[PDB]
């Protein structure tokens, strides 16, 4: 009579584009994805759980838009998206304790 | 970049609730980019690329974890090193994990610098229950970075 677990579980994956579609890069700034998350991470990991922080930097993605002028493939755009088998808050806890 | 500390307050407040998330280093990090393409098929140097993996590389440090980076690797070395990294025994005694995976892809796979493909199932895998019993119950984080598809989206305008 012991607890055993499904063969998966308590994975959060963070995907860049979705199905079907490429991911946006820039030559000088890196991945519209990665920075996006960078900068929510370094500012909100104090207060806010991942797939929170997570939802925030689609949020951010949603909103950005590409200036490549010349090329139709300009104002293009993309959306990021998250997977969950979660089963609790994910807080990271930076700088505690000290 | 700087991380921001939570206040001791906050994490009394939350801790009952969450993944335990104490230990230090707080997990083992892996990133791995692959940039220069081989290319034994099709795939464009990937500019830009250092920025990310450099961005990451700083970003897991600053939030604690012990992070190892690799970099160009065919198909099978993502695989072996996935493996690997894996089965590390420093992840009998951290909270967490983190996996970052940064190169061209296509959907549910992505590219190795030898333009072969390995399966995203293949990479949850190496880490699951069965497979990785130090890390059972203990969250682990996935990043993706690499396409689905070739379309870009013209996306729409708003009513």
């Amino acid at each position: 009579p012991k607890m055993r677990l499904p063969t998966r579980s308590d994975m959060i994956c963070g995907y860049a584009c979705l199905k079907g579609t490429a991911a946006m890069r820039n030559t000088k700034r890196g991945s519209w994805y990665i920075e996006a998350l960078a900068q929510v991470f370094s500012e909100r990991a104090c207060d806010m759980h991942v797939a929170d922080m997570l939802v925030k930097v689609n949020a951010l993605i949603k909103d950005r838009e590409g200036y490549a002028p010349g090329t139709e493939f300009h104002r293009c755009k993309e959306m990021s998206e998250y997977c969950s088998t979660l089963c609790r808050h994910l807080y990271l806890f930076p700088g505690h304790p000290p | 970049m700087q991380v921001k500390p939570c206040t001791p307050e906050f994490y009394q407040t939350h801790f009952q609730l969450a993944y335990r998330l104490q230990s230090r280093p707080r997990g083992l990090a892996l990133v791995l980019s692959n940039v220069h393409f081989t290319g034994e098929k099709e795939l464009e140097f990937r500019s830009g690329g250092d920025v990310d993996h450099s961005t990451l590389v700083t970003l897991f440090k600053l939030l604690g974890y012990d992070v190892h980076v690799l970099c160009d690797q065919t198909a099978q070395e993502m695989q072996e090193k996935l493996q690997n990294f894996a089965q590390l025994p420093a992840h009998r005694v951290t909270d967490s994990c983190i996996v970052a995976l940064l190169s061209h892809g296509v959907e549910g796979a992505i590219y190795g610098v030898d333009g072969k493909l390995l399966q995203l199932q293949e990479v949850f895998q190496l880490f699951d229950n069965a497979n990785c019993p130090s890390l059972q119950n203990k969250p682990k984080m996935f990043f993706i970075q690499a396409c689905r598809g070739d379309e870009t989206d013209r996306g729409v305008d708003q009513q």
